[PDB]
């Protein structure tokens, strides 16, 4: 049962991408290749993915031990007066702290579960987040 | 004068070996907020505090480790970072690194540049350091500047939730006659229990200032409550006590007190 | 492929390694003790190429590397040596454990320090 690890309770993770990070039936992949939000985007979804959503602390505790700044696929929309993913699903609440970095309309990722306001021409390193079955 | 918080983070080193303990002290208003350690931070809970200076505590034990050091004994290694907000809501940043006690390094938000002091040895600690940060691309401009991105959200949420350890308390004031020889009389001005600590006190004859030179002039000395008391004193004639008012100007505040009887 | 594994339920997969974080402070013996119980050791780092993903981890955190003063070499908790050219080793603290850190560090802490740990399972 699920109280242990040993071989009978290990599975395949997946299906991902080739050499992605498998977790809790999400892939990631990391691009060290610094581009703007629009260019981190265009990248992620030329790989049939998107930029990081951050939806669960418990399914992606992960996100705990990244070093450093990446895109995630946070926009904000000056209208509503709120930040909303890729998707179009909103911010759920009690998940990130956004802090005001730079003036802009995208954010950055960092640990644990922040969200750095960063100009979108900015040049940054971005995570690809893929949901398998 | 401004709103600030500030994070004073030391490592120690004993025979080149970097001890567990680090410890930083918080300031809030000038005024002694948290002390934090590994395991937790206590006020004079603080959960969300002990997780981001952990973090920073690790950054600078690794970055100690990377000095290199032929003096053995005692060492010491402080990162000391403050933003202020002022009046018109504009924000200053400052982010020091001393080794010894002595600064060796700065970091200044307005250019994204590092600045040394003169002194040699300034300039070879500050390299061991920029070396150690630039081979593993760990402390880069965009680290420097969401350290200080989330000491203003700090601050800011400390004034939100009204941990504001700061109001204006108007002085005391008590005129009173000693020395009275040779037709001669002392006479002094106390302000007492006051804050802010920026006051002005001075005799006046017929509603004129008297000099520096022909005062004589308490220092600003803490109460031990939080305040600030002072005095000025001047020499006149027995009869002539009429002629002279303390004139005494605090938070916005111009009055003036006569010598009594 | 498009599949990793085989791994445990919940962790981390990566080129067919498998990868847990333990924010639970341990001193290296309860860390090593705490991955074997769950059917892993300690980090073992053996290939730039295959753990580049190492690159990634913020701060520092017990992996499996240990150092025996008599033949005067640092050797992972399975008895296998260090490869050459894999880590940088530096004197952080006093002590015979090693802390992993990014990019491809190790910092040598005392065993008796409560760390964060990094288990990765014996495939090796």
């Amino acid at each position: 049962n699920q109280e242990v690890q040993i071989p009978l309770t290990e599975s395949y993770c997946g299906p991902c991408p080739k050499n992605w990070i498998c977790y809790k039936n999400n892939c990631y992949q990391f691009f060290d290749e610094s581009k703007n939000w629009y260019e981190s985007q265009a990248s992620c979804m030329s790989q049939n993915a998107s930029l990081l959503k951050v939806y669960s602390k418990e399914d992606q505790d992960l996100l705990k031990l990244v070093k450093s700044y990446h895109w995630m696929g946070l926009v904000h929309i000056p209208t509503n007066g709120s930040w909303q993913w890729e998707d179009g699903s909103i911010l759920s609440p009690n998940l990130l702290t956004i802090i005001e970095m730079q003036k802009g309309d995208c954010a950055l990722y960092a640990s644990s579960f922040k969200g750095y306001i960063e100009n979108c021409s900015t040049p940054n390193t971005y995570i690809c987040m893929q949901r398998t079955v | 004068e401004p709103h600030s918080l500030r994070y004073n983070l030391t490592v120690l080193s004993w025979d080149g070996s970097v001890q567990s303990g680090f410890l930083t002290e918080v300031h809030l208003d000038g005024q002694p907020f948290l002390r934090c350690d590994r395991q937790k931070c206590r006020a004079k809970t603080w959960d969300r505090e002990t997780r981001d200076l952990t973090g920073n505590g690790k950054d600078l034990r690794m970055t100690l480790a990377h000095i290199k050091d032929q003096k053995e004994g005692l060492h010491s290694l402080q990162e000391i970072r403050v933003c202020e907000i002022h009046e018109d809501n504009s924000t200053r940043s400052s982010h020091h690194f001393y080794y010894d006690g002595e600064l060796f390094l700065s970091w200044n938000l307005e250019t994204k540049e590092f600045t040394m002091p003169q002194s040699s040895r300034a300039q070879t600690l500050a390299m061991n350091v920029r070396n150690f940060w630039k081979e593993d691309a760990m402390k880069t401009k965009t680290h420097f500047h969401a350290m200080h991105a989330d000491c203003l959200q700090e601050l800011r949420r400390y004034l939100k939730s009204g941990v504001v350890l700061r109001r204006t308390v108007p002085p005391m004031v008590n005129v009173t006659r000693s020395e009275a020889s040779e037709g001669n009389i002392t006479v002094t001005c106390r302000a007492s229990g006051f804050y802010p600590w920026n006051i002005t006190l001075s005799w006046r004859q017929d509603g004129v200032s008297l000099s520096h030179d022909t005062q004589q002039w308490g220092d600003v000395l803490p109460d031990g409550n939080g305040t600030y008391q002072t005095w000025v004193a001047t020499r006149i004639c027995q009869g002539e006590e009429q002629r002279f008012t303390c004139y005494m100007e605090h938070s916005g505040n111009h009055s003036t007190h006569p010598v009594p009887s």
